[PDB]
């Protein structure tokens, strides 16, 4: 029993864990196999980086110029390249650590867990949620960028997200581990700001279920409602749209449950028009959405 | 924005 | 900038575990040099979990009796002790990713991390404080016997807990690393429960320095008091009491954010009647992140 | 209270 955020065990990606050092500036870089990925402003410096141009500063580099360090290990650089927004910086020695690994580019909605680095060490994980609006709550400081999100089945690390700069309103954004940003954002310190946030749906419908299975169902009613007047007062506090495909993957937590997908959405709905009167939920007194229906049934069932 | 590595 | 829960690289802790089997029960184990160490309950039955003898199981007990599998290799057991409520098994090889580790027994209010494992295989990390009614809120199924809780500074791994049981409330129970639960709790079958939780103080007012330092602004109020107005506001409230030892702990979170450590006791009466009228995403008063957590990751 | 090893 219990319902916490969980994040995967980060063994397999501490053994990956590089940085790399260019100049002066130092950020983290992903040792797999004989290539390491990293962002690739590594190269810049504090002074071209409000308007830098980065086919170049790679031009204007060779491999020495790149030292990667795995722990006290010098990793030789035998070659470079750019792709997106990422590097790929060929070493000369293989990872022996490596495990079996895909790159994947996440959706709105989905999670993984991110393991801040610093100098190369890893410094601690916790479970991310890419927000509707391409961005990510994280903790980072400076010298984060190239930690890495990372989802892990059975025995296969599926790597998705890669840090790069922070936000003016505290929020993140990084690109996949191909180099192709999450969102409008670019890596050069122009004025960004990212677009309003929304409400994931499924995310709190499928954080609601995790609740009836540790006995809170005081949000509980006998209301059913359709999906389009669930929408037509979702779209009212812009919840995210909620399509049939999404109540189609709530099925699984609706039968475990018995509740069926239209009833938890009047739930839910009441929820939004009276609050909580002083009352929590799974010990949050607000609605968490980041909380993926996956996540719920690896950690309330088997 | 900032650009979160080390520059020094 | 950001403020998260997060928990300890457990690359190092996923390095010992190993699943120990005694006839069908098993659970998890933890493998540090050539000693395996899991609960004592793995000896038991379905029938023998009412009123069990753990000291006369374990004389109807032999070293091949105990089944312990590190991956591929099953590992010979070929020694075996009972330390208060957990096992000592003594195997022939040592454990080659054993890290610089020591045994320490926490107090309530500190945390540490949590590597769930099932079958001496990890499943999840995640931070959890020790709650003053000695139990934690975690997330553990069946199977989830055996998984350890730990802290990391440099590479020294403080083992301070290993899971057991599971109130009927939904909170667990587990024991240092020596077998000595946290609490009056046995392995037992019994109608068991804890305590009546109060709150963690000085984990809420850490909480409330990370507030002002990642953004979140909106709640200040204008108050500056002594001690003595921090206890009008902590027994009714079921706050645990404030020592003086702690607010040196506290004075580094104090000092940076030019808010003296009573200056913000004043902010918490205030904050206790009304409420806020979200902070870091959170409606209510978060003790589940310590000074200690505050610094590693605001200011660090 | 259930102590949470699994039996068979």
């Amino acid at each position: 029993s219990g319902f916490r955020k969980m994040a995967f065990p980060s063994g397999k990606v501490e053994g990956c864990m590089v940085q790399v050092t260019c100049g002066t500036t130092t950020l983290n870089g992903l040792w797999l196999d004989d290539v390491v990925y990293c962002p690739r402003h590594v190269i810049c410096t504090s002074e071209d980086m409000l308007n830098p141009n980065y086919e170049d500063l790679l031009i204007r580099k060779s491999n020495h110029n790149f030292l990667v360090q795995a722990g006290n290990v010098q990793l030789r650089v035998i070659g470079h390249s750019m792709q997106n927004c990422v590097l790929k910086l060929k070493v000369d020695t293989a990872n022996p650590k490596t495990p079996k690994y895909k790159f994947v580019r996440i959706q709105p909605g989905q999670t993984f867990s991110v393991l801040a680095c610093y100098n190369g060490s890893p410094s601690g994980v916790y479970q991310c949620a890419m927000r509707p609006n391409f961005t990510i709550k994280g903790s980072f400081l400076n010298g984060s960028a190239g930690s890495v999100g990372f989802n892990i089945d059975y025995d296969c690390v599926s790597f998705c997200y890669m840090h790069h700069m922070e936000l003016p309103t505290g929020v993140h954004a990084g690109t996949d581990l191909e180099g192709n940003f999450y969102g409008p954002f670019v890596d050069r310190q122009t004025a960004q700001a990212a677009g309003t946030d929304t409400t994931i749906t499924v995310n709190v419908l499928a954080w609601l279920y995790a609740a009836v299975i540790n006995g809170d169902r005081w949000f509980l009613n006998r209301f059913t409602t359709t999906l389009n007047d669930f929408n037509l007062v979702a779209m009212k506090y812009n919840y995210e749209p909620l399509t049939q495909d999404h109540v189609d993957i709530l099925g699984p937590l609706s039968a475990q449950t018995g509740i069926a997908v239209l009833d938890m959405c009047a739930s839910l709905k009441e929820l939004l028009q009276n609050g909580m009167n002083g009352r929590t939920i799974l010990g949050s007194a607000l609605l968490e959405d980041e909380f993926t229906p996956f996540d719920v049934v690896r950690q309330c069932s088997g | 924005v900032k650009l979160q590595a080390i520059f020094r």
